[PDB]
């Protein structure tokens, strides 16, 4: 029916018997960058297949009391693989992505997380007059908790959920590409995200520029017996992945 | 036209068609309209979109800064300036920060008035005041003093104005070196993400400095000058959900964590508000 | 070069006239009657089509 | 020269007029525009996307994801109410910070149909009926829920399909609504109750919950552009 | 052309029709001309009731209020509003309440001048003033004071003006949410019927702030600001008997009972005036 | 698009010229020369026809 | 840019003349007219109608 | 004379502004233009002709 | 258009052509694009040299000179003279010297404000001012008093301006005796070559005399007028290296000598800077 | 005599009129776009053509 679902990137396949549907970004399916729109005159790499697949990251435990999670992209990638491997050695790069969380429960589970990518995700400190230091805002392959109360820290993360660490009401965070996992209804949700940027390329290290958030709206739930240990895996793979500037490696 | 839809009549259904359920996990917004969940009468709707464009939400003058100068000044250091920034007040940039990125055109224009300060120097016959804006972009030299040679402009634009005419306006293109302006920005300066973090990395706008032209006559007087900002031509991308929490900082996003709404009394009261 | 275009109105029961002046197109007025609306991006940025009638998930 | 008359509003700053002016930058060449995808051209794409709705704000949970959850459990009784808040997307604290209502605080009038989607964020094993109703004013707000299926309503099945849209139709004696709360314009209640019971097997967690979106139809507008009263400032921004 | 009938020629009549002769219990009023009793020349009337029309009866600047505000205030506390009404004189409300409903545009024009007052802060040698009005629709933020954020005007429009110069002026469309103003509305605002009754009722206009944006100089100054309406593009219904007793309350039509006419001495008089 | 109209002018024994400026109708000037006349409304609102020269009641 | 003179009259507030003005609401949406009865054009119309005349208007 | 109304800018110096204004020397003849060579009509032809660079601008 | 050059696609290459060497001996600047040393796209540029003309880039008002003149003077010898020339400033002055030869129009503006001076002569109210700006060409009578004859300007021009109005401005066209104007002369006036060498034996363009129209009141007063030049129609010939060293007169070029550029650490630092 | 000429407006996704009022060539506005280029002065004066893939030297 049109809950299964396969996605083939590469040399890897994920299936999915019980989803909802695909959300494709605004709309747009990820390109590659044209010659009109193209500034940086020498000529790309594309390895379209290394690079252009699955990575799985960590999974993280959902709980009774968990307010929810959060990756920077591609900071998360940046050490996955080729794909890697090529952010390191060129000064710009250009990617649109699929992301699939999956989360499975027994039908006797309840609960609803709200799976959102939210493009320029820019956070604030739980300090006002200081700035968030480089770990806070992005782990990398693991995930930053989000808190039930507010933070402390010089260089926290002001992770308060309620505003989604930037201020604004988590509530309204369904403007951006959003889906719902709801364990009644589907244990997948998957989303296709274009490149979104004011340049046509950017330097893969110092700017993301779109983070994936996980947030529970209705929490887990179930009747004692019944298994205690729902993990949330997430599954994310670079298309049409190109780049430009190749030099010595770093960062 | 930006003209909504008419409504389409509607008599008794019995079938198999379900148009109120749906299934809100798929990030579809249900397009259910009023003549799928009742009998609907036929209405022809001439109510139109017009004025919520992005163009006429935001074809507004606003004010985003002022600042004072003085005529007497030590020694001097009688002129004002202004690095240029849409983040100073919370208006506009609350109307600005609903979209990701923008472009646009502005019209510049700008309000100055001058005040009489306390003093014994009766008495005091001022001919009319000249002022001189003067916008520097960022490389080019800076004023030190009133009466540098900076003021000459000979490249860097300038706008003359006297006191008792209409206030001065000029526009400015799109001028960023992006495809849009930013409102947001997720990462750093430096590629070691050593430094300045967020929106403050991409703001190189320029400074405006202002004086008196006139020689400073014995009477202490203070000028005041308002700049008004209009976005026109407006093209934005990637709407956000609005800033709930209130603003600190000019250079960042950091907040004090605020309640969702304001609260009632319980699940069904009806006092709301 | 004049070009005359239709003012606003009102409906159920009227031109202007306009020149530019300057040589750069930023110094024009603002295009207050550019009314265009594709909401589809943000209400159904789903794959497949997804009916209105139809069940959403089988 | 040509002789002209100097007329009233010369010399005047009105912050919305539209003329020319010269460019500070004669010849400025500026960068090529680039197709980014989210293009907005009208706000009312924007109140035509979903947003939960926070309709348990009450004292305590106002500051906690649980102002977003409106608890549902198994009763004893028959018939009670769920929850109930008044038609004011402008002026109610229970809409009036979403996406729609952020967008009606910069206006002074709004018109056309709201839909409320409801998700039923429980167990697949639990069952229940709900009585999802509207009540145009004049009376007050119901109080029992035979009162309440006199007025527009939809009752709402859950199972496979998670979801379910309340349409609040336009029934008003004006063509606009003022976005701020006033007797003359008074838009009626929304009100949910048990159209049954939850019913729900052994070893299945009785209490539930459900959440609630509010977006506009393809027949909503918005006039008459006014500054927000949710943004403040004392002083300038350093 | 609004050019009024010719007269006819008309003889000597002899005959059975009775055209003076009617019956005013019908509610009709007759139609008979000079030519039905007497015998009429040929005159070609070349009069016109160009004047009469409802456009050109309503179409004079009117003023309808005028507030006082100061440059020194405390603390201040020194601007002026305006609660938006037609109601607070009695010349302009009672033409425009000869009809029961109207829809127009409106023409506003504003009348600034100030006062010096009387003090001893000689001497005293002030810039030209610069004032600004800002329009708040209902239920946007208030101005609380004199230098309040809310005179940024982000997206509340606003005039400014500096004296000296033409008395500033703007259009305002047709903006009720009714198909038509009315003068006269004949019930409460609450469904019970306790609360307001009357027209006050409808009364949800919005107001007005006037402010000074110099700072305030040493010499005490008091300025009035006086409105003016125009009504534009009219459009009337529903004709009423003009007012006979004069007004009291702006919110509501209380009245003083008063006579019909002036009197006179007997019913034969000719002494009328 | 410019409008000749014929001025106000003196009977037994002459064009103006208008340009609208702005994109609101409302912004125009004023419809001076909007002569309408139908006074039937008010003076003879009765259902018959009600002849002149006929008695008003047989 | 264009020569120009003024000539007497400027900025002069004449309380009955015809001259365009900026809206201080652009673009906005009037509601759509309605037919109302009783459409007055012109106060001769309301001339045109009978009204009791007092005659007997004496001191009491 | 033509109704009009002053807006924002009026009276305004604005040092990068394309206007007409009268001559001083009205009628002037001027002097018959020449062939020079070397005639530039953009500064980015300045910027495509080599310039030594100086590599080692160390401190003495 | 002057659109910039799209870059072509290029992929690998083995042969014996060899864009990448070349003499630089021979004075030609070498034409190879990155498309020749390197596997290139294709970019379709859409970038313009629109705003590197020698037009933008020269016509740019810019004060050259300001003096100023009072209006009680002895006896007097209140009034302002200037003898015009382009290299009493510095930047305008570098911007011209970048050619040899250049013909333009000018577009003149005038900058006129005036200023109270400390005294006890209260108390002062003055009538507004007005000034007379006198062009005098080379060999005209010259004024030697605030009141001579020669402002009479019967066939001088003048302009006339009252303070509070726009600053006056007029088109001067191309004056020069030459084909073109020179920034640059490498002779001497007198055959013999004693005398003047250098650019100022072609400077011959005139003077400019400034006073006050009014007759003097009480209060003292100063004026200063700025002048503002503004080529136009420009033509300009045989470029030049851009002035290293700081101007010291306004006649000759002589300089104190300068280093090439600003020194650094060693010959591989990259904190430059 | 009225010039319509095309507005400085920007590529990848507009016009002005001009007048002249007085009787002096001085006194227009500037030619702000004038574009020509001919670099080939100051770059490759040289006698011969010298393509560029072949020694510039034999
Ligand atoms: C003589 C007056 C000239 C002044 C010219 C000012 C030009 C400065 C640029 C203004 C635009 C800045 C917009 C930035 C938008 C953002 O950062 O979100
Ligand atoms: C900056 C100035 C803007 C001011 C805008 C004022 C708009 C207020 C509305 C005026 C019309 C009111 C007419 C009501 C008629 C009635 O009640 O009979
Ligand atoms: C009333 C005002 C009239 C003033 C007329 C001023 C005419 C003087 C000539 C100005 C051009 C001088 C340009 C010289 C260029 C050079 O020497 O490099
Ligand atoms: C805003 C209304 C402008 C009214 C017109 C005044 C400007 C001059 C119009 C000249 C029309 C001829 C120019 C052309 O050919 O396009
Ligand atoms: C009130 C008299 C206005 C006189 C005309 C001045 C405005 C410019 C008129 C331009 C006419 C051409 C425009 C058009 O095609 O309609
Ligand atoms: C800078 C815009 C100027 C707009 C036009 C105003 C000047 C009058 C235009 C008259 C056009 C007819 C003259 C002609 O035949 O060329």
């Amino acid at each position: 029916s049109d809950r299964v679902r396969s996605i083939t990137l590469g040399n890897s396949t994920i299936t999915t018997q019980e989803c909802a549907n695909v959300v494709v970004g605004y709309g747009v399916w990820p390109t590659y960058l044209n010659d009109d729109e193209a500034t940086a005159e020498d000529q790309p790499t594309q390895p379209d297949v290394a690079t252009c697949r699955f990575y799985t990251l960590e999974s993280v435990m959902w709980q009774q009391s968990s307010p929810g999670w959060w990756w920077k992209f591609p900071d998360a990638l940046s050490n996955m693989g080729l794909f890697g491997q090529n952010m390191q050695y060129h000064y710009l790069g250009r990617a649109g992505y699929t992301v699939h969380v999956q989360c499975n429960a027994s039908k006797f589970h309840q609960g609803c997380l709200l799976v959102v990518c939210v493009p320029e995700a820019e956070m604030g400190c739980a300090t006002l007059a200081n700035k968030p230091d480089q770990k806070s805002l992005s782990n990398g392959e693991t995930a930053n908790m989000f808190e039930s109360q507010n933070s402390t820290g010089q260089t926290a993360v002001q992770a308060n959920v309620i505003n989604a660490g930037m201020g604004v009401g988590v509530g309204n965070l369904t403007i951006f590409p959003h889906q719902w996992i709801n364990l009644r209804t589907n244990n997948s949700a998957t989303i296709v995200m274009p490149y979104i940027n004011s340049v046509p390329m950017d330097n893969m290290f110092r700017h993301n520029n779109f983070t994936l958030m996980i947030i529970p709206f209705a929490p887990l739930s179930y009747s004692t017996g019944a298994t205690t240990y729902v993990p949330i895996t997430v599954t994310v793979a670079p298309m049409c992945a190109e780049y430009n500037g190749l030099r010595l490696a770093g960062k | 036209i930006a003209r909504v839809a008419d409504t389409i009549g509607s008599g008794p259904v019995n079938s198999e068609s379900i148009p109120a359920l749906t299934a809100a996990e798929t990030g579809h917004t249900s397009q259910v309209v009023p003549a799928d969940t009742m009998q609907t009468r036929h209405v022809k709707n001439y109510h139109s979109r017009s004025e919520s464009t992005v163009e006429n939400f935001l074809c507004r003058s606003a004010c985003v800064f002022y600042t004072t100068y003085r005529n007497h000044g030590t020694d001097g250091d009688n002129f004002g300036y202004w690095v240029i920034s849409t983040r100073q007040v919370a208006q506009l940039r609350r109307k600005l920060e609903m979209f990701t990125y923008a472009r646009f055109d502005l019209e510049l224009t700008f309000v100055i008035t001058s005040t009489q300060e306390q003093s014994t120097i009766q008495g005091q016959d001022s001919p009319v005041l000249t002022h001189q804006i003067m916008y520097v972009p960022p490389g080019g030299p800076v004023p030190t003093k009133v009466n540098s040679y900076s003021w000459q402009t000979s490249t860097n634009p300038s706008v003359f104005w006297t006191e008792g005419s209409a206030p001065p306006r000029m526009s400015i293109p799109f001028i960023s070196i992006g495809n849009a302006y930013s409102m947001f920005y997720d990462g750093w300066a430096k590629f070691d993400k050593q430094g300045t973090y967020g929106i403050n990395t991409l703001n190189n706008m320029g400074t405006l400095y202002m004086r008196h032209v006139n020689d400073g006559s014995p009477g202490p007087i203070v000028s005041t000058v308002r700049i008004y900002f209009k976005p026109k031509h407006v093209k934005t991308w990637v709407p956000r959900p609005p800033r709930l929490c209130q603003y600190q900082k000019a250079g960042n996003v950091n907040f004090e964590p605020t309640g969702v709404t304001e609260s009632r009394t319980d699940i069904t009261t009806m006092q709301t508000t | 070069g004049a070009q005359v275009s239709t003012q606003k109105t009102g409906a159920h029961e009227i031109h202007y006239t306009n020149v530019n002046y300057y040589k750069d197109a930023a110094s024009n007025s603002a295009n207050r009657q550019d009314f265009t609306q594709d909401p589809g991006k943000f209400t159904e940025p789903v794959k497949d089509i997804m009916i209105k009638s139809m069940p959403a998930l089988n | 020269g040509l002789p002209t008359m100097l007329t009233p509003g010369s010399n005047q700053f009105l912050t919305s007029d539209d003329f020319q002016s010269p460019s500070a930058m004669p010849q400025f060449d500026v960068t090529p525009e680039m197709d980014i995808p989210g293009q907005v051209n009208n706000l009312m794409e924007i109140a035509e996307v979903d947003s939960v709705v926070p309709v348990n704000n009450t004292e305590g949970k106002v500051l906690s994801i649980e102002s977003y959850q409106i608890p549902v459990q198994s009763n004893s009784t028959n018939g009670s109410q769920v929850f109930g808040f008044p038609l004011m997307p402008g002026a109610s604290s229970v809409l009036n910070r979403t996406l729609l209502g952020e967008i009606l605080n910069y206006y002074t009038h709004w018109s056309g149909s709201i839909k409320l989607t409801f998700m039923f964020c429980g167990s697949a094993m639990a069952t229940g009926k709900f009585l999802l109703a509207y009540s145009p004013p004049g009376a007050g707000a119901p109080t029992t829920r035979k009162e309440a299926m006199l007025g527009t309503h939809v009752i709402w099945d859950v199972g496979l399909q998670s979801s379910c849209v309340l349409c609040i139709p336009w029934i008003s004696q004006t063509h606009y609504r003022y976005v701020v709360v006033d007797e003359y314009t008074a838009g009626g209640y929304i009100t949910c109750w048990y159209q049954t019971n939850i019913v729900v097997p052994a070893d299945t967690q009785s209490d539930c919950k459900i959440l609630c979106f509010v977006s506009a139809c393809n027949d909503f507008s918005v006039r008459m552009l006014k500054d927000t009263p949710f943004i403040k400032q004392d002083n300038f921004y350093q």
